[PDB]
């Protein structure tokens, strides 16, 4: 029984590993947008970093673990594992791009919707054209991004997000690309990490 | 059709290796020259004279502070900060009511402070804790009795104030100082205002603001204070005006993500080269490709700025992303093709055999990248019509260069290798230049006894930032003594 337990070890081990990773990311990335909070009793340093509350990072990383343990096992059970570019370097490239785009999430201002379609279609498509040609991960990342979009768009209707203005299109145009990219990145992570042994 | 070209190119490189090394290194230095070092007169501190005039630069409002000190006999009874402080304010309130209602033949006949005093009631949200401490009618004057809404009767009728004034001191050593020390002015620790018997020097700091200075008012006012103050001091100076500079602080968290990037980047490196630790050769081999691509982007920056076409961007925040995009497989795809070749003499032939074969694919990959980037530039978005140019230049440079410098490094390397040191020394020097341009990532990292701050705080409280602006201070004194 020690063997299958060592298997379960490897399995949830990698999950905790990339859970910490998803957290690290969400922290850094929330911190990216620089709000000017002039208010009295200015913020203490760690509070400026550890923003929001315990609600956010555990969920973000739970999603990462879901993804990393999902994308490899599906191809383990359906077809053959992946081998296109699967060495850490390309994983790191994907991660850096995932970071850069989100850094482009706020510091641009577009002319017209056609410019956003014409460019984001190509961008998302490429980020699958380059690090995973699997149709499976494609149709799965698209799905989970769809659903993250919908859950967000209906939860704030009760209210977590707390923004309400003509900018209601940002979400309907920009974020699903983020989560799309995130699913794919985390997938390549899970692959490169599980095919160690 | 073309492999003959790259074939002769290998004949050319190993034939004239070192001159090519010189050309490339010195153009590298020609591009990495300016960046790491490179109608207003002087926005920074430039004090001239009180009898003078400003730089005539608005948004810049000057505040005047008044210092006053009370003394009791080295011997007295019931020394408490209540009674020794009240009579000072017994006079302070009279002085406030004189200045606020200062009747005098100013430029506007019988004028008062209000006519030019910064009149504005911009009360911001977070003022809840002090909805009764700052003026909102139409005056900008700060005194400790402000807490009492300009009521001296309440002041000299209350049971106690020490705790009440304490009421808003949260904690110790906070960058946002307080409101108490402000309307005291004199820092109870630097001024030394402590409940000490037979050695006490209580002081009250007063503040004021204005747009245009007219000494026709203030000099005549001082004519009143020469009689009102009547203290024993020689302070008088002459004419010297000080203009404090408003420096803006980039916090730390605002800095974190950038650094994350660089961390990621270094990993992209260590992992590339583990592909090369396999083959029989030294570590520095890998070095050659590292310094090169980088030196290219750096080089690119130099030719991207001076032409005059990067007016809104820096490298420390973008440069990595290129090392991410174009990558290094474009130099190892051929390296492995070289070492994979037969062990023959005159490497000039081995490389012209393998590199010649991989030329086709390298050109295809290049044209692919250029298609991508040309699509981007075709877009009318301007910030991308910028970055695409960084890209194209870094790319064409990496290409037009790698065949020259790295190719020659490999030549001399396998020369010294199959046979058995300007090469490694010039390599170390290129790496020093690289680490230097790296430590030059800062391009994106960009009276006086008073505190470091609490000057902008006031303006921060009114949807107004004074970081761009400058402030000036002039002083007057009025002190008292009795038993
Ligand atoms: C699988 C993994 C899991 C984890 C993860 O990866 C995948 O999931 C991802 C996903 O989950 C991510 C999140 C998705 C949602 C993101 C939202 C984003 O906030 C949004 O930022 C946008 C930036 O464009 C908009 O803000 C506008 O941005 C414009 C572009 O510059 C501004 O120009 C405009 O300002 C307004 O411009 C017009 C003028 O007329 C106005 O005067 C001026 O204000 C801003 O809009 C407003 O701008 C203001 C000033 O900057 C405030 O920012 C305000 O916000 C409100 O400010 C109020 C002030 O009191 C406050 O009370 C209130 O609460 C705030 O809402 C904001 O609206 C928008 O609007 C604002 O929302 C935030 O940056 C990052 C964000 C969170 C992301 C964090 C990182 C994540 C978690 C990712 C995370 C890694
Ligand atoms: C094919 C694939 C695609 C994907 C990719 O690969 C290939 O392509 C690449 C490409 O996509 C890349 C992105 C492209 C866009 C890039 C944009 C760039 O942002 C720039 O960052 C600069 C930093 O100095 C400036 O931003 C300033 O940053 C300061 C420091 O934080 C702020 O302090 C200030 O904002 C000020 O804050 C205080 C307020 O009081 C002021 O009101 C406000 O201004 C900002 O400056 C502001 O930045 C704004 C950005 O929109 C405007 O420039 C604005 O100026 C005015 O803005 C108005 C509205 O836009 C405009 O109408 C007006 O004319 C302008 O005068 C300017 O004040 C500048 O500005 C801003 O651009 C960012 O660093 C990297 C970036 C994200 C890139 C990341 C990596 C990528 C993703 C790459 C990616 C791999
Ligand atoms: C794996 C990845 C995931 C992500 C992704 O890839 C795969 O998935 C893809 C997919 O998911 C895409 C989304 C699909 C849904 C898309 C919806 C789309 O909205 C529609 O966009 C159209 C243009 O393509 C029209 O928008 C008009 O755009 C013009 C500018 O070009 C404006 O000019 C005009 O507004 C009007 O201009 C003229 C003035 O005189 C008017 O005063 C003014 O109103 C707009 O149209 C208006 O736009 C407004 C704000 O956007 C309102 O929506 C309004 O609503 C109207 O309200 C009326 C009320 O009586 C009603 O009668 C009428 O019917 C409604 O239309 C609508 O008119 C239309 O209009 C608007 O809706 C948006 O542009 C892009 C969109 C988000 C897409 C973003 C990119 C995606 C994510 C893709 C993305 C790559
Ligand atoms: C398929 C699966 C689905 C699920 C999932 O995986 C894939 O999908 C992913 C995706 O879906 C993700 C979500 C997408 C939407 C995201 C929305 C985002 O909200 C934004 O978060 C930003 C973070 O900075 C800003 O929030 C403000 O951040 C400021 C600092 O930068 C604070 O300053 C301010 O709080 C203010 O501080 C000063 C005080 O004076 C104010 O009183 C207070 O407001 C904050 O804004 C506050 O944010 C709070 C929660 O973080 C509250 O919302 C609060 O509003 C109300 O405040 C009341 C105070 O009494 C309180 O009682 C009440 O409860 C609150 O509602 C709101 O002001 C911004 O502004 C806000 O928009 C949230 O951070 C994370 C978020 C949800 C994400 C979490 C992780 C996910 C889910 C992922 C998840 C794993
Ligand atoms: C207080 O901030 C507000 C909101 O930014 C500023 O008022 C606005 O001015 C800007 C452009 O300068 C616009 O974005 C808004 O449309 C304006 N809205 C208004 C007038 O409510 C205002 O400039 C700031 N106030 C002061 C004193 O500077």
């Amino acid at each position: 029984i020690s063997s299958v337990t060592s298997q379960s070890v490897n399995l949830m081990i990698r999950g905790v590993v990339l859970f910490f990773i998803g957290v690290f990311l969400a922290l850094v990335l929330n911190l990216l947008q620089i709000q000017r909070n002039v208010t009295l009793f200015p913020p203490d340093v760690i509070a400026s970093i550890f923003s929001s509350a315990w609600w956010v990072p555990p969920c973000c990383g739970t999603a990462s673990a879901v993804i990393g343990l999902l994308y490899p096992s599906i191809d383990r059970h359906l077809g053959e594992p992946h081998k296109f570019k699967r060495e850490w370097s390309s994983v790191m490239r994907c991660v850096a791009v995932f970071v850069g785009i989100n850094h482009a999430s706020a510091k641009v201002d577009f002319d017209n919707n056609i410019q956003l379609s014409l460019t984001l279609a190509a961008l998302s498509i490429g980020l699958w054209w380059t690090f995973d040609r699997s149709r499976s991960g494609f149709g799965l990342g698209v799905g989970i991004a769809f659903l993250a979009t919908v859950v967000t768009q209906l939860l704030v209707y009760n209210g977590v997000y707390q923004y309400t203005s003509p900018d209601f299109l940002y979400v309907r145009s920009w974020l699903p690309c983020i989560f799309f990219a995130g699913g794919i990145t985390m997938g390549n992570i899970g692959r490169q990490l599980a095919m160690y042994e | 059709k073309i492999s003959r070209a790259f074939y002769n190119h290998g004949l050319l490189c190993a034939s004239y290796p070192i001159p090519i090394i010189l050309f490339t290194g010195f153009c590298i230095l020609a591009c990495c020259y300016p960046l790491l070092k490179l109608v207003d007169s002087d926005r920074k501190q430039g004090e001239p004279t009180e009898q003078p005039e400003w730089y005539v630069g608005a948004p810049v409002a000057y505040v005047q502070q008044i210092f006053v000190k009370s003394s009791v006999f080295p011997w007295h009874k019931n020394l408490l900060a209540v009674d020794v402080f009240r009579s000072p304010l017994s006079r302070a309130f009279q002085l406030v009511e004189e200045i606020r209602n200062h009747v005098l033949r100013d430029s506007s006949g019988i004028r008062s402070l209000e006519e030019l005093c910064l009149q504005v009631t911009d009360l911001l949200p977070g003022l809840r804790k002090l909805r009764n401490l700052l003026p909102e009618h139409g005056c900008l004057l700060l005194s400790p009795g402000n807490f009492w809404q300009n009521d001296w009767e309440r002041f000299h009728a209350d049971p106690d104030i020490i705790g009440t004034i304490h009421q808003h001191e949260p904690k110790t050593l906070q960058t946002s100082a307080t409101l108490k020390d402000l309307l005291f002015g004199v820092p109870g620790k630097y001024s030394g205002v402590s409940l000490y018997t037979r050695k006490r020097m209580v002081s009250y700091t007063i503040t004021l603001v204005f747009q245009h200075y007219h000494a026709k008012f203030l000099g005549s006012l001082r004519a009143r204070l020469m009689l009102l103050h009547p203290s024993p001091n020689c302070s008088l100076r002459a004419e010297s005006l000080v203009h404090v500079h408003f420096k803006e602080e980039i916090g730390v968290a605002e800095l974190i993500p950038l650094v994350t990037t660089y961390i990621i980047l270094f990993a992209y490196i260590y992992f590339s080269t583990r592909k090369i630790d396999m083959v029989k050769s030294k570590w520095g081999l890998a070095l050659a490709a590292v310094v090169t691509v980088l030196s290219s982007l750096l080089m690119s920056v130099g030719l991207c700025t001076l032409f005059g076409l990067t007016p809104t961007l820096n490298g420390g925040e973008i440069f990595p992303y290129l090392v991410v995009v174009i990558g290094l497989e474009n130099v190892l795809v051929l390296t492995k093709s070289v070492v994979s070749t037969p062990v023959d003499l005159e490497v000039k032939l081995r490389i012209a055999q393998g590199l010649s074969s991989e030329s086709w694919s390298i050109m295809k990959n290049m044209a692919t990248e250029l298609g991508i980037i040309l699509i981007g530039y075709f877009t009318l978005v301007p910030a991308i019509q910028e970055f695409c140019l960084f890209a194209v230049v870094g790319l064409v440079s990496d290409f037009f260069l790698q065949m020259l410098f790295f190719t020659t490094v490999l030549s001399i390397d396998i020369r010294r290798m199959e046979l058995a040191r300007l090469a490694q020394r010039l390599i170390m020097a290129g790496t020093v230049v690289w680490i230097g341009i790296l430590v030059y990532t800062d391009p994106a990292g960009l009276w006086r006894k008073l505190s470091f701050r609490h000057w902008p705080t006031l303006f921060s409280y009114y949807n107004i930032t004074l970081a761009k602006r400058y402030i000036s201070l002039l002083p007057v004194i009025p002190v008292t003594l009795r038993l």
